[PDB]
């Protein structure tokens, strides 16, 4: 039952030699509880909490699409922006628009400026099990939250962690430092897919320099035009590394409260599945196994995919959470 | 590989004194080109060396040790399979 | 400030007559205009593209001058893109005002008639086409010659097989010809075989259902993927990847034939690349007067290791210069007959 | 026993080394079934279907032939249809064997021209253990059937394959690049021996071109006029890479469903396994052993040969006994829980 | 390296500098801003910069004689030497 | 045999004579299905130029094929009409 997998994975902990990660979803932090309340509250409760915050194009949206989340509101707006003469699609005097994305930004710069709590947080136990293990092989972590908790922790316990970026309150983006990948093993690396409320983009040209937080501008999940060579606002370098990383000799790769719910990382997940054999998944389900369907048909088409939930467990594409839980039985491993 | 009517490759030049290396491997005899049959390097016979769109004709005036360079020589002494070849005129475009 | 073309063409002779070093070329739609096979030529130029959809489509003409506002004279490319943009917004009928779905219909009807007009096959085998597949042929070199295209149709493919030239498009199937990502990167082609991009697509290409997957063969009606870059979130950008590979190469050549500069992502790339290597050399030939592309001058005038070529106008290293109209190799028949010369 | 001889095809095929390659007959499709119903039929269901769709040269060649097949059917319409005055057996003012030729021809493309179905299909599995194995011996694919079934779920599997074609709707028949062999070891090839449907030949030459589908003109069965060589090659050449992989150090090859029944073919193993000693067949059989009495002589004969069918197995040209790899979906069952 | 870049000096002899041609072999062209120039010519100049001034001279001898003794015993295949003869220098 | 043709390991002294349409001492026997050479038995023969029979005929042209393309290869036709037109091709 239940030891068979807990017993594989700690074997597999204990197996040195091949490379180690985690995928940090909005779920992690949303389970973490500050003063009886969710640290971070979870994408129902984003929308929530901007809606309590000129619904005519969430109702357009709904015709076509169910409930919405904040990005699809936001890469609406930022799409009625492009285009010039848009305000006459939805009413008129196009610039309700910039004001509503300036507020939707800052809504969302004080909702997610929220500090750590103290050393009862599970992310500095995550930190203090990474750090405990000599191994060559590094640990990159990327997570979809948009806040920078898990870089307070790092730096908390004084661990080396890289973002890509380096400098000053206008520090730059290092393009080639992923190209060469030269950097010591001691070092860690972190990305960030859809970025925090940290990053800033600039007039002149598309940097995205990271800083000091600037008021009013903020950059957060990018989808921007892509037009300008690269580095722009390159969430493609994270997939590449990403890719790059699937690309090396196997090794079995976990996840924390993935939902499965992001097409562009399903797709490079499943080609990268396909393209290494022995690849696999540990990602878990802290849910019913019947709300992921994604999952389920991953693991039936890959069977190298491992799939686990609270009700079940999808093991060799046949069927049969917490992060408190998890940071606890890392440590435990690690004793 | 190597077109039909190739001899060898230079490897000395002296102002006005070319020698060339054959790099044929044997049979150093009627390397039938077009139909016909012509001598490999002899004493009275002409060769051509293209350089891009122009070709350079000269006319071969030493066959044997005596082409040889200085110290090659001196490196192996049974070693001839070398001849010199003087430079006459040119052909343009 | 005086320069002489038999000594410009003697270069080129002496250059296109190596072996090792690598060569590529561009093919704009300057190439074909210079062909004919009615009175008119088998193929208009982009002008005459964009007048055909003008006058063949009060409504339809305000998006023409709507984007004339921020932009000048709307191209194909243009129109395209915004009508690519019109669709990704699900409610974008109001700014046209005529319902939503008017813009699907006019979609497909423009790209049924591009396909109408430039599927079309080039008769006779004395076609420059056929000439340069003669060339490429005639001489086995040591790396093979890759050619790149920002047309749309398929002239180039039909001359290829006609004279028996096999080449690698980055396709490979029988039936639904798939992409195949891999083995570009993996580069390990065979030495005799050639490359063929085509920058900007063709009527080929067809795009499948929710799976999104490309792939290429049979046209079909009311579907052609000859969208110049449209958008995604991709064939694109792994093909400007592989032609800014190549120009890093040492000693690599690009030839540039019937292309205006009017592109600004090509430029960018051109000019990074001529940075990053200082062996590179690229030949700009041009079929009109130099003072029509400010492009191709500033960016003559910036960077060292640029030739140009026009009628009676040269920029040679930095320095421009007159002639000793000349210069008759801007015409793409007078090219292609150059190089059999040069093969024979 | 049996387990025995599957733990050792297991671990000689599994065994990353010598090259691989299957064959596939006719008899692969009938072990597929859509709606309760065979995806394309057997060989005899194709020629009852042309005989329910002019029987006189069906008894004429009767009298000296066995129950027939359709490329024996068209192969004696081409031979009459060469000589000009054919008629003289068959009624005068010749058009019957002309009609009949296109008739036949269509109707085939068009009884073959079949989708596959979902990813439950055992080309599938193929694919992915093919994907699967990263030798440097790559794996090529001999096949006597006419469909496109088999490239298709390759294509659907994100894979590269070489059929001795290149270029686009007019692809001609690449002819050196055959035998340069000079290709990424990635690369795999397929040969289909017998012909597909799309190949369709020209007025101008013997051009065989690949691309899409005529209409209605098809090349089935090469057995047209050889003389000119050269074009119209692919049969020879097919007939000489087969010969080929059978030559050279390959301690590796894998049959399924083929019925032995191909006088080309059989010569051709019998040769390759004369002159190659070292190689092995692992050739099956989806009937019982007494059905295939060409089968048991070469086995007699050549003792490289391996012989496996329902009834026993014939193994080191002796007669064996039992004490399920037959079915080709348990055969993609097998080569999955090799891979996996 | 940077471009207009032939070689190193190997060997001295007062007023002979012989020269190896590098291992980027081939080319035979070293493009220069445009017009490219054939490397090791007969009656080509060449520049060898000391700090602040350069120090010309004229190529004399191509290929095996320019080659030293030792060399060639230990290869005899290999002849990428030039012979270079100083004729003068510009100042600053 | 066809094994020692084509490994073609033969004394350097050993001539060889191709017959590329058959001789009269060439019999088939049938039953076994093998071709042998033997003594010229009245009646049976093997004169076909080119036959269709279920070869050495192949044999024989892939020699000659072989020949032509060796290094500075030399073929001197006498009493050749070139009306044959799978020579005049191969």
């Amino acid at each position: 039952d239940t030891t068979q997998q807990l017993s594989l994975l700690k074997h597999v902990l204990s197996e040195d030699k091949r490379p180690i990660a985690f995928i940090i979803a909005a779920g992690c932090p949303v389970s973490i509880r500050h003063n009886d309340a969710p640290l971070i509250p979870d994408v129902a409760g984003l929308t929530r909490k901007i809606s309590d915050s000129l619904m005519k194009i969430i109702q357009n949206l709904k015709t076509t699409i169910p409930n919405p989340t904040i990005e699809d509101i936001l890469s609406y707006i930022r799409l009625l922006q492009q285009i010039p003469m848009s305000g006459k699609i939805h009413d008129v005097e196009n610039s309700v628009i910039n004001a509503l994305e300036e507020s939707i930004c800052e809504l969302i710069e004080e909702e997610v400026n929220v500090d750590l709590p103290g050393n009862a947080t599970p992310y500095h136990k995550i930190a203090a099990w990474i750090n405990s293990i000599n191994r060559e092989h590094q640990v990159e972590i990327f997570t979809t939250n948009y806040d920078l908790l898990m870089e307070q922790a790092l730096e908390e316990l004084n661990v080396p962690y890289f973002d890509g970026f380096v400098g000053s309150k206008r520090a730059f983006f290092d393009i080639r430092t992923i190209e060469e990948n030269k950097l010591p093993s001691r070092w860690s690396k972190l990305w960030k897919l859809h970025g925090s409320i940290n990053w800033q983009l600039d007039k002149q040209t598309q940097t995205i320099w990271r800083g000091t937080p600037s008021k009013g501008c903020s950059l957060i999940h990018p989808s921007h035009l892509k037009y300008d060579q690269s580095r722009k606002m390159p969430y493609l370098v994270m997939m590449d590394q990403l890719k790059l990383f699937l690309n090396q000799p196997s090794a079995i790769l976990i996840t924390c409260g993935y939902s499965y719910k992001d097409q562009h990382i399903n797709e490079v997940l499943s080609q990268g599945l396909q393209t290494n054999p022995n690849a696999l998944i540990y990602g878990l389900q802290y849910d019913v196994l019947e709300n992921y369907q994604e999952a389920k048909d991953m693991a039936l088409k890959r069977s190298n995919l491992i799939l686990l939930a609270k009700d079940r467990a999808i093991i060799g594409k046949k069927e049969g959470g917490d992060f408190q839980h998890l940071a606890s039985f890392l440590e435990e491993i690690s004793q | 590989t190597e077109a039909s009517t190739y001899i060898g490759t230079v490897q000395d030049v002296n102002g006005a004194n070319i020698r060339v290396v054959l790099d044929i491997n044997t049979i150093s005899s009627l390397k039938f080109v077009d139909g016909q049959g012509y001598r490999i390097g002899q004493i009275g016979s002409f060769v051509r060396i293209p350089i891009g769109y122009i070709n350079l004709f000269g006319i071969v005036s030493q066959v044997g040790a005596g082409a040889v360079p200085d110290k090659l020589l001196e490196v192996e002494p049974y070693g001839h399979r070398w001849i010199s070849v003087q430079l006459v005129g040119e052909e343009g475009i």
